[PDB]
């Protein structure tokens, strides 16, 4: 009803015009999607590949793979069979289609969210202020059972219950778990899962001022010295008389 | 063809050798370098940033 | 009175215009490699500890 | 031992064209932007040729494809932001090409004035269809609306819009057409644009004095080459830091998300280059009459040339001109403004009195203003 | 005069530079998705297949 | 008031091009063929470009959607089967018009004949890449074998197969890619065939006699514009027969199977246009041997005007040379016939035969016959 509530502009360590992601926080995002998100959210575009290079080994990560198991094709002269998982393979998906997905969560359907953040106004910055602020309704409004209020929705009434809590998970590195930790985590790798190349974009973007600081001016120096002949030329006027 | 066997055509071509012969090679260095063929870019004396 | 760095460059390479492409291919093939490393040396000591590669000796090798 | 440029056909073209071409040596940067356009084109249609090459224009898996793109082609992300980024430099220099003539009275070049307005059809026509591709939220829903807006015609209306769609909704088939017709205008808009140089070169360029500039010619290779060519320079410069640095910034969100036809999200504003034109049909009620407001804005600039009345080709020298000209702009960009907000009180009723104010001064302030300065002039 | 053209052959050398880089990725594009390589070529194999069984 | 037609600038191409430009006025039928090639070009555009509304560029979808067209689309079939006889047709005329240079010593325009070269190959890997379309079993196994066999070329040819495949085998990358390709060509080849007439235009057509005809030259409009258009009612009857009678006589069945990768036909053949040269590498027993040879013999094209040492154009007056020209013309049916059958004894050795004595033809035995009749004539 009332104008949405604007998220504040967080300190990312990703806000700068030069800066990178931090690749630890994208480790500790991913552990924390592993079980608490994959519940009912899935993310449609992503392989267990794509983070051999960014947070994993590889024989880490094809371990971790090992650990789920998927459907097969139709076994010749059988029928469908389970196979472990192999690093091609997306992640799995919560519910076979979108109205069983329905059912099961009172009616609404969570968005995939490979593309959450690129989707929403304020990126991971409504995300983070989301996650956190799930105060009680004020003095005047009333809900059904099955929503909580939040002031950030545009609705200010989201079936989703508070997900994350303290002392939810145990992160191996040792770094105490703490709910503004893991939002800060989790935001940080869903960030990455909408824009996986954004170190190089930058580091592209580097090279691209110092080329242009060079170049810029080494033009115009050109353009000056073919066009001096003109812009120094002196003009006379001499009739007969 | 046959008109153009003559003492001065043989006068042009060596004075034009020396400027094939750097056309030659601006090609050649070109074609590597655009094409970064390791072969002959591991034999170079200081560019080696391949593993 | 030694003769300029320019003119010397001018007389031996950039009067003949076959060199003076000879010389500018050399020049890129020598700049691309200097340009590229200065760049990236000075992007990694921006995040250092963000990039993964930096990370790689807290796990690594088993 | 002539030169053999000037005995090949193919060499005399390019000479005439490009190297022996006569022009004034007093234009400005605002001529540059001419080029620029041809640039631009012959980026777009490389970067979209190899977009084509991974792109799958069914409505069930053209979202999927583009995902397929920036995730595992080698390089996609940058092609495709290169596209986008791109279209949006396209209108900026086409909308600094056309003020050009506006200010500096070139439409006087009839024929070639009217070539660019079927230019300018061409290229919004390209620019629809191809940001209904993505088949995001906005995609299909601002098709729908924009050819919806057919219904108006008095007695045909539902066939025209019902064959375009090639059914009784927007679905695979409407894709399917509109991306064969994205690749093809393209190429048109090539030949289109020769056209529009052929004209053109049978007068000349028209220097900002607007006297004429016969005796102060200058051949082009060896200046305006340099000079356009650090023109392309800046343009890129600035294509770059947009793409490596704001990637999503002239865009909206909700084109990453899949488009359902029973959902609809609120404010479904279009794309800014196409918000001007926005603002002046909601600001009448009647549909017939927001359709016909559309029509009679690009018609407005085909009359133009009937409408100056100064005996004076550029503004420079008419200062109460000029200052009509700057308050028509800041109009154009209070019309893109208010296109960009919710229907409401205020922004509903600015935008009335801006496109009124719009209309007004082209039909009537410009030549009263050009009678004045003319009998301050005693001519 | 080897001033002037000193200017002229540096900026070559950067026209050159980034000429080389963009067509690099255009033809990369071409090459192969990352999808196809990890599909193909990942064909480790175990040795525990018996004497005569044909797994 | 003189005619418009003489001072519009587009109206002076046109008046130019087609009203007015001089002709001969003995020009036969065989100078009819270079209109109608156009005119399919235009066919086969359109054509296609509906084609292109309905098919879907997948290893998936595309056999499936060929059969959505035919039967579902109104009046796809049709459409379908004039855009796949007009290339067969497109095919005819090319040879006719090429065989008309080589009889009647077109080729003495070099530039205008190179150019025509050119057009030739461009219109092969059109053809090549559009019969990847149908995706059916002939389609993906031709395409394989003739992108295998750059898998001969020195050091680079294992690097550059994988490249166009996009991967290690053909699958849809390699369809999606064809099909951008096989759409843009086309106009590619538009462009070049008006570079083709401008370089003709500038010293105007051969008539049959090999004598200049400046004494009787003939305004094209009135007299060559009926002409033309009884041409292409002809042309227009013959691919109508073939279209609506028997529409699939010119093609080769097991093209409408679903592709099997793990299945070989037992019996891969090139289409009817490709077989002369098919024959011509099956033969050479080396690999890149065989390669080799079919460019080497495409290329004799273009080495034909230095062979020539008659001291007459036309073969009109050189009742030696029509022998040996209609002896090559049933080698060429020979090759044809040839490419057609299996691999076997007789065949193999016919073809080998047929491939040198074809080459002999061009090289040796031409050159020497024309010497021995200047010889008789006593010049
Ligand atoms: C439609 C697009 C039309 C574009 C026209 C470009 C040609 C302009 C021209 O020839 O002279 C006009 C004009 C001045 O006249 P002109 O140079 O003295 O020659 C006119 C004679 O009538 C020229 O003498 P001509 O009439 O004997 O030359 C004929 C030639 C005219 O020239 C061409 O069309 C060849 C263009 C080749 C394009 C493909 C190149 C790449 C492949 O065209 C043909 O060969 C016949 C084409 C048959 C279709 C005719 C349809 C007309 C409607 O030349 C220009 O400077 C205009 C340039 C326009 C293109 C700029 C491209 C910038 C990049
Ligand atoms: C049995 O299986 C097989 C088949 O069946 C299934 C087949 O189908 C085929 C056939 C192959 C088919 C598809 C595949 C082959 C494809 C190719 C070779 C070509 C590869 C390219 C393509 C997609 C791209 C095509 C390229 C295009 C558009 C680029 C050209 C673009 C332009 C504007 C053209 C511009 C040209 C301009 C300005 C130049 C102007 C001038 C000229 C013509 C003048 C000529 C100049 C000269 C030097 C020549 C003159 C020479 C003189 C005097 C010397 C004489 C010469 C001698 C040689 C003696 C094979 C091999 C096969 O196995
Ligand atoms: C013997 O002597 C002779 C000579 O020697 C003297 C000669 O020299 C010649 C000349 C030589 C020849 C012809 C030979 C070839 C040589 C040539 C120069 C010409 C070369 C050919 C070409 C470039 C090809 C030309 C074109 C072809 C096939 C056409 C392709 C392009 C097109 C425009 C065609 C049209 C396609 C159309 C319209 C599509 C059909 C669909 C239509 C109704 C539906 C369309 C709908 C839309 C766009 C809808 C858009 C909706 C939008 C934005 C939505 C808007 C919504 C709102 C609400 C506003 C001859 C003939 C001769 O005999
Ligand atoms: C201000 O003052 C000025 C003026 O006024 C005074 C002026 O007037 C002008 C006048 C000039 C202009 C504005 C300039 C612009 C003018 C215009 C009209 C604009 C025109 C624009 C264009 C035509 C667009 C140009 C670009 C186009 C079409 C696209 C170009 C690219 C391509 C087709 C693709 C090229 C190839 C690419 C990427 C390589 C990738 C692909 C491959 C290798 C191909 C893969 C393989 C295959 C097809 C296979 C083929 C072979 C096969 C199957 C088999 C072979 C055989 C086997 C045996 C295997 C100026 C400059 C000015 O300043
Ligand atoms: C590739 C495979 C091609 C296979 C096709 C083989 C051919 C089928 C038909 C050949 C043409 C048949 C019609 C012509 C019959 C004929 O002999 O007519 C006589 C008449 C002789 O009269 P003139 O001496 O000109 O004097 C006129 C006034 N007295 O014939 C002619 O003029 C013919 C002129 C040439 C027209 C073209 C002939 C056919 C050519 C076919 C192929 C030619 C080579 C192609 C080479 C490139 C192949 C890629
Ligand atoms: C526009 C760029 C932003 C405004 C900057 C100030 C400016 O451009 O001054 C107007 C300029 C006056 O200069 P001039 O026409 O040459 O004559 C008087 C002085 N010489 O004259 C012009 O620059 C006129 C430019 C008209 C076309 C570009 C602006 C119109 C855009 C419409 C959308
Ligand atoms: C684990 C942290 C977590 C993140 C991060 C997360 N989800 Fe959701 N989520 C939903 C549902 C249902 C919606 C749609 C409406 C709502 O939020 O209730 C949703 C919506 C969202 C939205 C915003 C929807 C919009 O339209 O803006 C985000 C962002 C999101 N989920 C991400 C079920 C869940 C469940 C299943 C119990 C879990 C667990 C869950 N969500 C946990 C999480
Ligand atoms: C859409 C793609 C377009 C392209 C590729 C294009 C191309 C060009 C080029 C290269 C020039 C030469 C620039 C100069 O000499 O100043 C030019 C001039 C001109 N253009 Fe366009 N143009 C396009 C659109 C338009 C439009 C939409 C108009 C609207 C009126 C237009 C009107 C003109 C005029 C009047 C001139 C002559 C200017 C003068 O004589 O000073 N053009 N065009
Ligand atoms: C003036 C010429 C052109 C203009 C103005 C233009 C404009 C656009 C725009 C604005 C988009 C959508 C961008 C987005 O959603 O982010 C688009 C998409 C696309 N265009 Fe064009 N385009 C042009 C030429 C071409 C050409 C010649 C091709 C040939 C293949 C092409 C192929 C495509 C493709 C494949 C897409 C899909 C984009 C995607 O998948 O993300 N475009 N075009
Ligand atoms: C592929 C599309 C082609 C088109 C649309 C085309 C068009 C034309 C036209 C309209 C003419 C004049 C009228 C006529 O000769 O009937 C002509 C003449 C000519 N064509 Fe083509 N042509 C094409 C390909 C070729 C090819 C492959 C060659 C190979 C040699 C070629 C060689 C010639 C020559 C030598 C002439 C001069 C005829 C003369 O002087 O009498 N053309 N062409
Ligand atoms: C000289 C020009 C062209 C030639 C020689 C040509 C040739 C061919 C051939 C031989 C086929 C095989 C069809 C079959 O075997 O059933 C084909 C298919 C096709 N071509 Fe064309 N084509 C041309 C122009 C075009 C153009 C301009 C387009 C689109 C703009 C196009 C679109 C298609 C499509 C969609 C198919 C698939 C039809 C099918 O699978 O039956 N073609 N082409």
């Amino acid at each position: 009803s009332d104008l949405e509530l604007h998220p504040p502009s967080y300190p990312w360590s990703h806000r700068g015009l030069l800066s990178s992601l931090d690749h630890t926080s994208i480790r500790r995002g991913f552990q924390v999607y592993k079980q608490v998100c994959a519940s009912c959210h899935s993310m449609d575009f992503v392989a267990y590949r794509h983070l051999v290079g960014v947070c994993y080994t590889e024989d880490e990560a094809k371990e971790l793979a090992a650990e789920v198991e998927v459907q097969d094709g139709p076994n010749e002269d059988g029928e469908m069979f389970m196979r472990p998982g192999k690093l091609f393979d997306y992640f799995p998906k919560p519910y076979p289609n979108s109205e069983a997905a329905r059912a099961a969560n009172n009616g609404a359907l969570p968005p995939d969210l490979s593309y959450i953040v690129r989707a929403r106004h304020g990126g991971e910055d409504y995300v983070f202020s989301l996650l956190t602020g799930y105060c009680e309704p004020p003095t005047g409004v009333s809900l059904r059972e099955g929503l909580y209020f939040n002031p950030y929705f545009p609705g200010q009434a989201i079936a989703m219950a508070p997900p994350i809590y303290t002392d939810v998970l145990e992160f191996d590195d040792g770094t105490p778990a703490t709910m503004s930790q893991i939002a800060k985590d989790v935001c940080t790798f869903l960030r990455w899962a909408s824009e996986p190349e954004h170190d190089h974009r930058k580091r592209m973007g580097l090279k691209m001022l110092m080329m242009m600081a060079l170049l810029v001016p080494l033009v115009y120096t050109i353009k000056r010295h073919k066009w001096s002949v003109l812009k120094s030329r002196k003009l006379a006027y001499r009739p007969p008389k | 063809v046959t008109r153009f066997l003559g003492p001065r055509y043989r006068e042009l071509v060596k004075n034009w050798v020396p400027t094939a012969y750097t056309w030659g090679a601006v090609g050649a260095v070109g074609l590597v370098w655009a094409t970064d063929w390791r072969l002959i870019l591991d034999w170079v004396p200081y560019i080696n940033g391949k593993f | 009175a030694a003769a300029t760095l320019t003119s010397k460059l001018y007389s031996l390479l950039f009067r003949r215009t076959s060199t003076f492409a000879l010389t500018i291919i050399v020049g890129v093939m020598f700049f691309e490699r200097a340009f590229d490393q200065g760049a990236d040396a000075i992007y990694d000591h921006i995040n250092e500890g963000k990039l993964w590669k930096h990370i790689k000796h807290k796990y690594e090798n088993k | 031992m002539t030169p053999m440029r000037k005995t090949n056909p193919l060499m005399k073209l390019i000479n005439h064209s490009f190297i022996d071409l006569p022009t004034p040596s007093n234009i400005s940067a605002w001529w540059n932007f001419g080029s620029l356009l041809g640039a631009c084109l012959i980026l777009q249609i490389t970067t979209g040729l190899f977009l084509a090459m991974h792109y799958s224009p069914d409505a069930s898996t053209a979202f999927s494809s583009i995902a397929h793109i920036t995730r595992d082609v080698n390089y996609g992300w940058i092609i495709r932001y290169l596209h986008a980024n791109g279209a949006s430099m396209f209108f900026i220099c086409l909308f600094l090409h056309i003020g050009r003539g506006l200010y500096y009275g070139s439409f006087l070049y009839s024929e070639t004035w009217n070539i660019g307005i079927i230019l300018l059809l061409a290229t919004m026509a390209t620019a629809f269809m191809g940001y209904v591709l993505p088949w995001g939220q906005m995609s299909f829903w601002g098709a729908t609306v924009i050819t919806n807006l057919l219904s108006a015609i008095p007695y045909i209306g539902t066939d025209l819009v019902q064959w375009i769609w090639g059914g009784y909704s927007v679905d695979s088939p409407t894709l399917t057409r509109f991306f064969t017709f994205h690749f093809i205008l393209p190429f048109i808009i090539a030949a289109l644009a020769t056209l529009h140089l052929l004209f053109l070169h049978e007068t000349g360029s028209n220097n900002p004095l607007g006297i004429t500039s016969h005796s102060d010619k200058i051949t082009f290779h060896p200046y305006y080459t340099i000079k356009d060519a650090l023109g392309l320079l800046l343009f890129l410069l600035s294509l770059m830091t947009l793409t490596l640095f704001s990637p999503d910034l002239l865009g909206d969100p909700d084109n990453y998300t899949l488009a359902n036809p029973l959902n609809t999200p609120p404010h479904i504003k279009p794309e800014w280059y196409f918000l001007f034109a926005y603002t002046i049909l909601r600001s009448v009620p009647n549909k017939l009459g927001g359709v016909l407001a559309l029509l009679l804005s690009i018609l407005i600039l085909a009359m133009i040339p009937i409408l100056h009345m100064s005996k004076q080709q550029s503004m420079m020298f008419r200062p109460l001109s000029q200052s009509l000209y700057w308050l028509l702009a800041a109009d154009l960009l209070i019309l893109t403004w208010i296109g960009g907000q919710p229907v409401s009180y205020p922004f509903t009723i600015i935008g009335q009195v801006a496109s009124v104010l719009y209309f007004t001064t082209i039909l009537i302030l410009m030549p009263t203003i050009s009678l004045i300065e003319n009998k301050m002039l005693k001519w | 005069k080897g001033f002037s053209y000193l200017v002229t052959g540096v900026t070559t050398v950067g026209v050159a530079y980034a000429a080389k880089n963009a067509v690099t990725q255009f033809v990369s594009s071409m090459s192969a998705s990352a999808d196809v390589l990890a599909l193909a070529k990942i064909e480790i194999k175990l040795s525990d297949i018996p004497e005569g069984k044909n797994m």
